[PDB]
DNA sequence: GGGGGGGGGGGGGGGGGGGGGGGGGGGGGGGGGGGGGGGGGGGGGGGGGGGGGGGGGGGGGGGGGGGGGGGGGGGGGGGGG
DNA sequence: CCCCCCCCCCCCCCCCCCCCCCCCCCCCCCCCCCCCCCCCCCCCCCCCCCCCCCCCCCCCCCCCCCCCCCCCCCCCCCCCCCCCCCCCCCCCCCCCCCCCCCCCCCCCCCCCCCCCCCCCCCCCCCCCCCCCCCCCCCCCCCCCCCCCCCCCCCCCCCCCCC
């Protein structure tokens, strides 16, 4: 019926202008707050915690994510690709020091 | 389903596009999963050294605020 | 309830002079405070430290100003410099 | 009474910077009488200078209220002060930039 | 005056009873001075605000060993925490 | 009269590091007695750690002196140490390397 | 009661001095390029280290910059140094 | 021939050598005068009359070679990971803009 | 080039969460004046270290040439978003 | 009926045999200078010992707020078709590495004088402390107002396909 079909990589450029117009976040919060939660239990059992502290990790986080893409993605970029691959995140955080 | 599987492809495809990513390779999600496991550890240590310290039970926003300004990561806008 | 300090009414003041018609969210007034702090809580260490290097006892505005100076990037320092002067000056002169 | 604040010609709490400094002290150190004076206007100094960036930020976007974004806005914007001020401002977003490759169809 | 305070004799002493017939060159020594001074700044800085934080103006024991557990990469942490508890409570043996 | 580091059980000086302690005070701060005590032990356990592991390559170099080429070879060498001293060691170079794929 | 002026000293980090600081980083192969990069990368790390020196020096009121003023001028900026202070 | 072709080492082999031999040693790698003069040259442009330690233009040199070696480093993992194993100036931006610094 | 189908934009509108304006309080800052104490600046003073000037010689540097190597470009394919 | 039986195509794969002059390299060896190494006091400096506060802990009291749940709402995962993109190979020219030659500037060794800086000693402007007076900012409670932001309608423009 209706064969309407945008080419690979349109809707792609639609998104990176909507999410970069945006400021929300963008990890749906109950999976992030169980992830929390759980890597926290390794730490110290019965624990409890306040809402804001739940909020300025995922705040934290997401910066720490989007930036680290804008990295990768440069180190895509030179060498000379237009997707991102493992081997340009793992560039990305040895040079900052990160190192794994 | 584990919790790390939480954070999905969708959320993972939404935070590089703020990043400004066209293409992405189907491992990227993996690899992602295990870089934000990191990150969350070193915070998430640090925030409840400081909570066990203060003798609570409760993780704090200030601990967790502390924690990322210790590891050069400073936040701003909910406390300290 | 313990009182809790913060530097919002200071920060609504200097917005008032600056854009007398705009106002603050209540997110973006908590951003500013965490500023504020930041800010002060750089300047008064390196100025302490200053202090010590110099077998010195007392933090003078002469410490806050070398700090300014390392703190600030150029411009931003030459202008703050030029703002602490200004009032150190004005106060200095008065009853 | 008159107030060291307003003594000064400021609006940023000279006496309370003052208390502040005698914490951040050597063991048993003191602070010069001028030094909150001059702390407290570097202090002004800078809010005024973001809150006039972030102020126009939101001028230009034809709304009343500065928000995060426009306070993200602002401080990425200016050189100096991007420079000056590392910490993640949240709910503030990223400034928006496509890479000139990404970008395309070519001809 | 003109005296200046070294760990140079203290670090000597422990590497004879590491390395009984190892010596150390004084670039060496100055480098473990360094070194020492460096780890000593972050961990009373870190014990200094962890008090701070909890409305404490008391550096005690406590907040020496939570400023380690933020400090060492976990083993080192573990072991050191271990050392400094073990002397914590030999001296208070004595009294 | 015994020094408070013998009754520590510590090379590293009690006293000193107890004085540190209280001109990083912070006006009305008080430091506790065991607190130098403490501090001691780490320091002098993290200097024992890093010539165990600087002796252990100035040996294997067949030589007596551990110099700052020996403290490089053991932090960079020790994941541990290596993580948590970032400062810059004058004259000890860098750990040999090259990338398989320049060979 | 002298003289001599200082120029183009940057011209002093050779090309031979730079091939060897790349050896010891392990590289193998420099393009013709690397090296007035390199030479305006080195004047930038020094200008901001002599800069913040310079002013440990003058706050001090001295006329002469000493290892330790390099010293904390290098860790303000994050690149301590082991071996003369730190 | 007569006295045949000439020994020569392939491209390549000489450097490699040289990276084994810079990596193993740990001498300060510039001219000791030549830095002197470009300290005192950017100092000079900030203020005048300064007079230097000579132990702070030591430090300034052992910072600034450490620094550029480090650099060097990444500037080579920008390169590989462009498929190339010689450096170019845009591997070296490429290093800084990843670390955070710029000019 | 045109259609065909979409998204996107612009201006306008409305309700509601957010923000604000008000009054009221009170332990706690803030400021004052007076007294006492203390950090520090000058002023020698002496010693220590830093440019500077000299001379001698060999390693370091530069330039040149040649060839091998390596980077770039182009094409094609299967494969992967 | 696509896969199956051809079909030839690059791709490797032993195979031949040394090299071979540096390249380390490793052992040895020996002056040398700096690193200890006693001496030599000695200001420092850390320990003790009362004497006097004192801050922190700890139980108790309080009470917002965290988890949890239910009801209501929404993002995710998906299998599939398509096309571009990453990869791989080949080709080619340019560029940079190796080597040679000649040169010189950096280094090394000495001293030396003069700046300048630290150290002490003297002096005193300046800060703290204190008590009193006062104002006062954060909080509670309140509670009217409002800027925003999602939504709507209508129109324009762009992209894809034909």
């Amino acid at each position: 019926k209706k064969p309407h079909r945008y080419r690979p990589g349109t809707v792609a450029l639609r998104e990176i202008r909507r999410y970069q117009k945006s400021t929300e976040l963008l990890i749906r919060k109950l999976p992030f707050q169980r992830l929390v939660r759980e890597i926290a239990q390794d730490f110290k059992t019965d624990l409890r915690f306040q809402s804001s502290a739940v909020m300025a990790l995922q705040e934290a986080s997401e910066a720490y994510l989007v930036a680290l893409f804008e990295d990768t993605n440069l180190c895509a970029i030179h060498a000379k690709r237009v997707t991102i691959m493992p081997k340009d995140i793992q560039l990305a955080r040895r040079i900052r020091g990160e190192r794994a | 389903r584990d919790n790390i599987q939480g954070i999905t492809k969708p959320a993972i495809r939404r935070l590089a596009r703020r990043g400004g990513v066209k293409r992405i390779s189907g491992l990227i999600y993996e690899e992602t999963r295990g870089v934000l496991k990191v990150f969350l550890e070193n915070v998430i240590r640090d925030a409840v050294t400081y909570t066990e310290h203060a003798k609570r039970k409760t993780v704090t926003a200030m601990d967790v605020v502390y924690a990322l300004k210790r590891q050069g990561r400073t936040l701003y806008g909910f406390g300290g | 309830k313990t009182r809790k300090e913060s530097y919002a009414i200071y920060v609504y003041k200097v917005l008032k002079q600056v854009h007398p018609d705009t106002g603050i969210s209540s997110k973006a007034m908590s951003i500013m405070n965490s500023f504020v702090n930041d800010v002060f809580e750089r300047i008064a260490g390196e100025a302490s430290r200053l202090a010590h290097y110099n077998k010195r006892s007392t933090i003078t505005s002469r410490e806050i100003q070398t700090a300014v100076r390392l703190l600030l990037p150029g411009e931003l320092a030459k202008h703050a410099v030029s703002e602490g002067t200004k009032a150190v000056t004005k106060y200095t002169s008065a009853k | 009474a008159v107030s060291r604040s307003q003594r000064a010609g400021l609006q940023f709490p000279v006496g309370r910077i003052h208390r502040h400094l005698k914490s951040r002290t050597t063991s048993h150190g003191r602070v010069g009488a001028t030094a909150a004076v001059y702390s407290a206007a570097i202090l002004e100094y800078l809010t005024a200078e973001v809150l006039e960036l972030a102020g126009n930020a939101s001028k230009d976007l034809k709304v009343k209220r500065i928000t995060p974004r426009h306070l993200q806005l602002a401080i990425r914007g200016d050189e100096e002060l991007d420079s000056l001020i590392k910490a993640t401002i949240a709910g503030g977003g990223v400034i928006p930039h496509i890479h000139k490759s990404l970008i395309g169809k070519k001809g």
